[PDB]
């Protein structure tokens, strides 16, 4: 059967307004492997790197999607992931406690 | 525990566009190394961490006319296997494979292993005495016995016991400065709301390597693996990783809580408190 | 170093 994704969105280093930082999509357990997986920042698709495609030992796949960025007190970022288990697109918002 | 050489080839077919894609990834440990993509034009085997570069051209040359043949070789096999389940000719279909070595404590094979999937689903896989196969379907029972036929186990146990240790060796010395390293977690503990009759206590262990770590939180000594929520451990973008474990406790009982951290860089396991 | 190379399924 087609699995579904996980999701997790989270910085690199814990975030300071004003210092710059990475901020990181890590999708996983999914099948079959095309996805599309974007950071938006305040819903906009930023133009993120994605990680080369590899899988687990139980063959579902994982991603990590992940760009520069400085947060700050204003701007709002999620990750959102399209996939065929996925009858709308799958949101996760970023915050800094997670 | 050991370390280990391992590579997972993917391969999906795209009948829309007449063809197919074969991607393969290779890892030391938890540290990716290589990959090939068919997709790239004139595709190479290239390097993805900076202790693999110092291979010269040879290594490239011959590890891209292997993964180039692999990739013909996927190609084919995915149009074999859409006959073997007489499947529709416009749906994409996917073939995996993953195998790899451990390295015993003599230098030795100390676990090999060759395994296959079509769709997400066990295929075949090569026996724990690398001479046999276990298919697991009527049409996997095909595959085993073309390679029955053709004594394929045979270089598969050659290579894993051969090719794949040695060159782990290599790859080891020529990484030694990161592949044998620990790199501890760098630690916290933050709070924050949650609800009634509670505040949540999150442990945090950053920027750690190996992947492999122990986060417990203890009531009073004893382990507190009731409701500690705990999330997938998760690449930190730099090659080392992050997680967490968090757990509700009363307001103003922070105090009575500590985290404890076990890992491979630390002389000593932490234990953390609320501030 | 991979396989060199892997008969058909």
């Amino acid at each position: 059967v087609a699995r579904p994704p996980k999701v997790q969105v989270y910085s690199r280093h814990p975030a300071e307004n004003g210092k710059p930082n990475y901020l990181n999509c890590y999708v996983s357990g999914f099948h079959p492997p095309q996805i599309e997986i974007d950071l938006l920042k305040n819903g906009e698709k930023m133009n993120a790197e994605q990680s080369d495609l590899s899988f687990s030992k139980d063959w579902s796949f994982y991603l990590l999607v992940h760009t520069e960025f400085t947060p700050n007190a204003v701007d709002q970022y999620s990750c959102r992931v399209k996939h065929v288990t996925l009858d709308k697109p799958k949101i996760v918002k970023w915050d800094r406690d997670h | 525990g050991p370390h280990s050489l391992s590579y997972f080839y993917t391969a999906v077919s795209r009948p829309d566009r007449g063809d197919s894609r074969f991607i393969a990834v290779g890892y030391v440990d938890d540290t990716q190394f290589v990959r090939f993509d068919s997709d790239a034009p004139n595709p190479r085997m290239e390097p993805r961490a900076p202790w693999i570069q110092q291979e010269g051209q040879d290594y490239w040359d011959r590890e891209t006319r292997k993964q180039r043949d692999t990739s013909q070789t996927y190609r084919v096999g995915l149009k074999n296997l859409r006959g073997y389940y007489n499947q529709s000719e416009a749906g994409s279909h996917t073939y995996q494979s993953m195998y790899g070595c451990y390295l015993g404590p003599d230098g030795l094979l100390l676990r090999g292993y060759r395994q296959y999937a079509y769709d997400g689903a066990d295929y075949i896989a090569l026996n724990e005495d690398l001479r046999s196969w276990t298919a697991a379907d009527t049409a996997a029972q095909i595959t085993k016995r073309k390679w029955e036929t053709a004594n394929v186990a045979e270089r598969r146990r050659s290579y894993l016991q051969g090719l794949c240790v040695e060159s782990l060796r290599e790859y080891l010395e020529m990484g030694k400065d990161t592949l044998q390293r620990a790199e501890p977690p760098k630690t916290h503990v933050t709070r924050h709301p949650s609800s009634d009759l509670g505040v949540t206590l999150r442990c945090w262990a950053l920027g750690f390597y190996p992947k492999e770590i122990s986060l417990t939180w203890q009531r009073e000594g004893q382990d507190q693996s009731q409701d500690m929520e705990l999330v997938e451990t998760r690449p930190s973008g730099d090659g080392t990783f992050q997680k967490w474990a968090a757990l509700v406790v009363p307001p103003g009982e922070e105090q009575s809580y500590t985290c404890h951290v076990q890992h491979e860089g630390l002389q000593e396991p932490l234990t953390l408190r609320w501030d | 170093a991979t396989e060199i190379r892997e008969l058909l399924v």
